[PDB]
């Protein structure tokens, strides 16, 4: 569902038929340039979303002070420092995950009990 | 609660409440007049179980009865052993009596 | 099942609300009939498998006699069921036709769908003969069966002359009605009546009030 | 009495404080009438021949609220398919001879995806909405879709045809995800049930709290709730006391309107004496229709220019 | 007729495909016939059921999930029950079906809403029916001059009532 | 008297462990889920009603310790001023301070008030005043006390001029 665009001239190629072999052309419609598709998916919706809880993981979280601190193992270096916040993805609807970033291994690492 | 019988078993008064009470065990016009006035009473019952559809008693009436018929015991001195001297026949005409002696709207026409 | 169903259900409830109309209106209908129960009903009006005939299915109806003692005028009324979705100009045309043919004064007619206006612009034709519509859809529950609704009963013009006299009012500081209410619409009172109400008051239980149709 | 009504009326609604609107706002707007809802809920008493038949209760609520496809959709998306007869996607073969056992169409395919639970929750097996947008057009689309028994549940459709194709395909299932209606009548959301009770009387002559159910819910309409089945029309109740004069008539419309300001003024600080509230309902219901206390309402009433 | 031989065509093309290839071919295409007359004894091409049947008990022969069911009407479910059933959330697989139970069970206990209880205690009596049960609330009304309102809620009948 | 202050710390204190108890749960992401309600709307359903049985069951008992010559007891069971509530909030917990039934909302970034570190729901730092006029208030619990005031006042501010209004 991403988009390709012309490499000869930087916008995004878009689905024309073809009339007889029908394949897919991404042409170009800035230029000229056409381009042969790989599936017939080309428009996606997603009327549900449920994806953004662990968001904006930068490499070094913790330089601040005021995330809290635990005493869980990071299942990869068994180090016993680590940092947990919310969930990012600040809807109405969403829950109490604590997600589990060590500064050590600087992996992630959840705490669902389903 | 209410129900009177006067000739039949179950419902009998008691015939020390009143002195002319056991020569009146038996006569059919006071049993008439007692049991039309049971009929009428629970006609008033379905009467109000279909206005007041919840069941609640308590509402917002005019001129108590309760105080004043215990200032009418406390002041004419009741006892537990006199038969009263009501009679039967006393006590359900001047029910009737007052009940018309009530008065909220003076007029002489059907309407009114 | 499909609308069929729901279809034949709606029917037999609307003929059972005019029935009532009818019959609380002052026109002589058996108890029993009211609630003539709906498998005899489609019993009495399936065709072929399942379709209704509402050609057929009106009917006449007469005062009773208690309603003809009190009220010296109502001619038999006679109602109507159209089966087409649209209202015919012709259709009624020949309905009010039929009206003035058999000499009737009261009208009833049922529409499935809306009515164009060139068949409806002849409504109030034919004084004193009246004209009233109905939807199915209005007549699917009886109104006045809802608790919220009190008793409503009619007047002789006499009685309300001497309710004017009695109350010295005169005849405009009396509380009004609509005439596109719906108990209006369901009594089928017109300009200048005067509709008793008793209603269950809570501070003495029954009292009386009075509306005018203006 | 008109004073002193309105100043037993006035002088409690000044100790009085501020999901439901309620207190000052909702009084000045009960009082005041301005249609406007802000909470048009309308309860609704089941058929007593269901007494507490949860599933009876579920049904009605199937019956009773609106839905569109945005209830049911999951997954929208397009596709070209070439083949008018065989398909690019593997799965959806044994759909097609499912279908095949005319022709110029389009070879641009939508498909789109359901829930399960969301189908089933309202009792629409998706066989019936497959019919249903079949006769929604028969004119224009071909409709093809799965058995209710599958693990994903997908509707297949194309325009038939007598360039461009990607807008049209948009503009239409836009419309179809809007406006198709499946069941239940409009302005009704999502309704729920609780479980409440009535002193009912006893069968020996005295009375019990009996439990029953009740449907409620968040949006307005009667000329419809009271046509459905199992339902109890005669008690069906709504807060929007404007419709229940429409429907009702103006003695039903003054009751309901006594029962709402009642229930505002004794949320707390009860109460005030009955006669005072009823001589003000009278006064306002005393023309055939509501009239709101407002600068034009009983204001531009046939009465004295000084006043 | 043209619907019959396409229905016969449609099973018999089944039923050959099954695993087990049924060497009694007349006695399953006598199942064919039989289920075809069974199937008409409906409507027999008078309603559009006739093919909403016809696609359920066709869809649930092909679909695998579930094979077995093929075997399972070669060697026995006799189908002039299988006209009547109607019962396609009943059959092909028990996985699905008890995920079918279990989603309307959630779905229940959703359509039923909000349930706020009340917290009790036991000190007041109730202004009508006069027993205690009686649940409260606090928050202040008035001007800043005087305390809360002390508001009062009965649950033996559900009284209300107030205290200053 | 000593005692009975020991028995409403301890009664406070249990509270505290069954809100723990109920953070716990949540964060391991199995709850029931409250019908008709959003997850953390359950959630805090659950934390408030605990907290105000806990207030009320700390002034019932100081109450019921509280002696019969005690004044202020002679005047509220003797009608005229006081109350319940009044003497709870003197002796016993001043209880969870209110803004629109919600309790003290994060206005700075996922937290309260800035003397916490990050994403709390424990009750001292979302605004339980756990402690009483006797003792006083520590410096947060004063903040959110002054909170539930300021919003009686302007309630009160608003409310007269409508009110007026609407009378005339
Ligand atoms: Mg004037
Ligand atoms: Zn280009
Ligand atoms: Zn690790
Ligand atoms: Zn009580």
């Amino acid at each position: 569902t991403t988009f390709r665009f012309c490499r000869d001239c930087n916008n995004m190629l878009y689905p024309r038929e073809d009339k007889e072999n029908n394949r897919l052309l991404f042409e170009c419609r800035t230029c000229s340039y056409v381009e042969e598709a790989g599936s017939p998916l080309v428009y996606r919706h997603e009327l549900i979303t449920n994806i953004g809880e662990t968001a904006g993981v930068v490499q070094d979280i913790g330089s601040d002070p005021t995330l809290p601190r635990s005493d869980r193992e990071c299942p990869k270096c068994h180090s016993r420092e680590n940092v947990f916040f919310q969930s990012q993805q600040r809807r109405k609807d969403t829950s109490m995950v604590l997600f589990f970033v060590c500064l050590s291994c600087s992996h992630i690492f959840t705490s669902d009990q389903k | 609660r209410y129900r009177v019988d006067l000739l039949n078993t179950d419902h009998t008064l008691d015939p020390s409440l009143l002195e002319s009470g056991s020569e009146i065990l038996g006569d059919l016009k006071l049993q008439v007049l007692l049991d039309e006035e049971y009929k009428q009473l629970v006609k008033d019952r379905k009467f109000l179980r279909e206005v007041f559809v919840d069941g609640e008693a308590n509402w917002p009436l005019p001129v108590n009865i309760r105080r004043i018929i215990q200032n009418a015991q406390q002041t004419f001195h009741i006892d537990h052993t006199k038969p009263s001297d009501l009679t039967i026949k006393d006590i359900v005409l001047g029910v009737k009596d007052l009940q018309e002696n009530l008065l909220v709207l003076r007029g002489k026409n059907e309407i009114i | 099942d499909q609308e069929n169903e729901r279809n034949i259900s709606r029917l037999w409830r609307a003929f059972r609300t005019v029935k009532e109309m009818v019959k609380d209106r002052g026109y002589f209908i058996t108890q029993e009939e009211v609630e003539l129960p709906l498998e005899d009903f489609k019993a009495k009006y399936c065709d072929s498998m399942g379709r209704p005939q509402r050609k057929m299915m009106s009917f006449q109806a007469n005062p009773t006699e208690e309603s003809i003692s009190k009220f010296p005028d109502m001619g038999s009324l006679w109602v109507e069921f159209c089966d087409e979705p649209s209202v015919g100009v012709k259709t009624m045309k020949t309905f009010v036709i039929h009206i003035q043919e058999k000499n009737f004064q009261t009208g009833i007619f049922v529409y499935q769908n809306n009515i164009t206006p060139s068949a409806m612009k002849l409504v109030p034709s034919i004084p004193p003969a009246t004209i009233e519509t109905f939807n199915e859809a209005a007549l699917v529950v009886n109104i006045t069966h809802h608790e919220l609704v009190p008793k409503h009963i009619r007047l002789s013009s006499d009685e309300k002359r001497e309710l004017l006299k009695r109350y010295r009012l005169k005849e405009s500081q009396l509380p009004r009605i609509q005439r596109a209410d719906p108990v209006a619409l369901y009594l089928g009172l017109k300009r200048g009546e005067v509709v008793k109400i008793i209603r269950k008051s809570e501070t003495s239980g029954r009292y009386a009030s009075y509306r005018i149709c203006m | 009495v008109g004073v002193l009504a309105a100043q037993s009326i006035g002088e409690p609604a000044t100790q009085m404080t501020l999901k439901v609107t309620s207190g000052v706002p909702r009084l000045k707007e009960i009082l005041n009438v301005a249609k406007n809802m802000k909470t048009p809920s309308l309860t609704v008493y089941l058929e007593p021949g269901h007494a507490a038949d949860q599933e009876q209760a579920k049904l009605i609520r199937s019956a009773i609220e609106h839905t569109t496809l945005k209830s049911v959709t999951i997954a929208s998306e397009i596709y070209y398919d070439p083949d008018p007869r065989s398909t690019v996607i593997p799965e959806d073969e044994e759909i097609i001879q499912l279908h095949f056992s005319f022709d110029q169409q389009s070879p641009w395919l939508l498909r789109l995806e359901l829930d399960r639970a969301a189908m089933n929750d309202k009792d629409l097996t998706m066989g019936q909405v497959g019919e249903r947008i079949k006769q929604t057009f028969k004119n224009d689309l071909f409709v093809i879709w799965s058995e209710d028994n599958d693990e994903k549940l997908i509707i297949r459709c194309r325009v038939v045809r007598p360039a461009e194709e990607d807008h049209m395909l948009k503009k239409i299932e836009n419309t179809m995800l809007e406006n198709i209606t499946l069941r239940g009548v409009e302005n009704i959301e999502r309704v729920v049930m609780m479980k409440y009770d009535r002193k009912v009387p006893s069968p020996t002559g005295e009375y019990v709290k009996e439990p029953e159910w009740v449907l409620e819910t968040d949006g307005v309409n009667l000329s419809e709730v009271m046509t459905v089945p199992g339902i109890d029309p005669t008690r069906i109740y709504t807060n929007s006391f404007i419709d229940i004069m429409e429907v009702l008539g103006i003695e039903a419309g003054r009751a309901a309107l006594y029962k709402e300001v009642y229930n505002v003024i004794a949320s707390d600080g009860s109460y005030v004496n009955y006669r005072h509230m009823a001589l003000l309902v009278d006064v306002m219901t005393t023309q055939g229709g509501l009239t709101s206390v407002t600068r034009h309402g009983f204001n531009r009433s046939n009465t004295g220019a000084l006043m | 007729h043209k619907l019959r031989d396409q229905v016969l065509k449609a099973l018999y093309d089944v039923l050959a495909k099954e695993s087990e290839h049924p060497p009694q071919s007349i006695l399953h295409t006598a199942k064919a016939i039989e289920s075809e007359m069974n199937k008409v004894n409906n409507c027999d091409t008078n309603e559009a059921a006739y093919k909403a049947r016809y696609r359920i008990i066709y869809s649930n022969v092909i679909s695998k999930n579930n094979p077995d069911l093929k075997h399972k009407i070669a060697n026995g479910d006799i189908t002039p029950e299988f006209l009547a059933t109607c019962d396609a959330k009943d059959l092909a697989p028990a996985p699905l079906k008890q995920k079918i139970e279990e989603i309307a069970k959630q779905n229940l206990y959703n359509a039923q809403g909000a349930t706020i209880e009340r917290s009790v205690t036991d000190r007041f009596t109730c202004g009508k029916c006069k027993e205690k049960k009686v649940s409260y609330y606090q928050l202040q009304t008035r001007s800043a001059d005087e305390p809360l309102t002390t508001f009062c809620t009965c649950e033996a009948c559900g009284n209300r009532w107030k205290f200053s | 008297d000593g005692p009975t202050m020991r028995e409403i710390t301890e009664t406070i204190a249990e509270a505290k462990k069954k809100v723990l108890d109920v953070t716990k749960e949540a964060q391991a992401n199995l709850l029931t889920a409250k019908h008709g309600m959003t997850l953390r709307e359950s959630f805090e359903d659950n934390v408030v009603r605990f907290l105000n049985e806990a207030r009320d069951k700390a002034g019932r008992l100081a109450e019921v310790n509280l002696k019969d010559l005690n004044n202020v007891k002679q005047m509220v069971m003797a009608g005229s001023k006081g109350s319940f509530i009044n003497i709870a909030q003197m002796s016993a917990c001043v209880g969870q301070q209110s803004v629109e039934g919600k309790r003290i909302a994060f206005g700075f970034v996922d937290r309260t008030l800035p003397h916490f570190s990050k994403d709390d729901y424990s009750p001292e730092s979302k605004g339980f005043v756990e402690n009483s006029y006797l003792r006083g208030l520590t410096p947060q619990e004063f903040f959110f006390h002054a909170m539930g005031g300021r919003e009686g006042l302007i309630d009160t501010a608003v409310k007269t001029a409508e009110t007026g209004y609407i009378q005339r």
